[PDB]
């Protein structure tokens, strides 16, 4: 062959889009759930 | 008068439970089982932020429930071993009365209405500073003075 | 194989946290003698 080899970061444009959507979606679920816990914790601390 | 039950463990009396309103009340830190076999079958839920466990009162014992209120006017109050004073936001009882194992006693109003459940106390010169678990409209609160030890 | 395992674990954490919040939210309202849980909280949030 007259060209160099490829690395792990070389991925088609179509394949990259699917990875972004999946990781972003799952991350949102953790982010929303985290905020509810913090709000409740402050109320217990202050009210006592 | 008839709302008081004993808690035993390994043949010794550790403390007491009381039936008030529509709920069964027991301090969380007291070990052992209840003398009445009927109550032993209930499932209890625990929260260490108030040292309190509660469960639902069965139907056939509803006639034994005490009356309660939330009003706390300044004055004198009575309990098993004598008289207690409420003033300045704290309960004070003369030294010498009380000892480990007396947890769960109620404190009564003039007409027999229950206002507080007592657990522990603090040692001072001529008076004793009591730690109490009370309630208010729609919530409960814990009052604990400095230096108190568990009873 | 590795990526699937990690992603599933993260989802489980989000569910697990929600049940913890609900327990602490409600318990103050049930130990009070003669108390009634408010309508809005009884049905929709902190059920």
């Amino acid at each position: 062959a007259s060209h160099t080899t490829l690395g792990v970061q070389d991925i088609s444009t179509t394949a990259m889009s699917w990875v972004q959507k999946i990781t972003g979606g799952v991350g949102l679920i953790v982010a929303v759930a985290a905020l509810i816990l913090i709000v409740v914790l402050c109320v217990s601390f202050s009210r006592h | 008068n008839d709302c008081i039950f004993e808690v035993k463990h390994e043949g010794k009396v550790m403390g007491y439970a009381c039936l008030v309103g529509d709920k069964v009340m027991k301090p969380a830190h007291v070990k052992g089982t209840i003398d009445n076999a009927d109550l032993a079958k209930l499932a209890f839920k625990r929260s260490s932020k108030y040292d309190l466990e509660c469960a639902q009162i069965p139907v056939h014992m509803k006639s034994d429930a005490s009356k309660f209120t939330h009003e706390k006017p300044e004055g004198y109050y009575n309990w098993h071993h004598g008289a207690v004073q409420y003033s300045g936001g704290r309960f004070t009882i003369p030294t010498g009365a009380g000892k480990p194992g007396d947890s769960g006693r109620p404190i009564f109003d003039n007409k027999g209405r229950v206002v507080a459940i007592v657990l522990g106390g603090a040692n001072e010169g001529a008076r004793t500073a009591l730690s109490v678990v009370t309630w208010n409209k729609d919530i409960v609160t814990k009052i604990t003075p400095e230096g108190a030890e568990e009873w | 194989s590795v990526a699937s395992f990690v992603l599933l674990s993260m989802v489980g954490t989000a569910v697990g946290m929600c049940v913890c919040a609900r327990r602490r939210c409600i318990t103050p309202y049930e130990l009070t003698p003669g108390a009634t849980v408010p309508f809005l909280l009884s049905l929709l949030c902190c059920v």
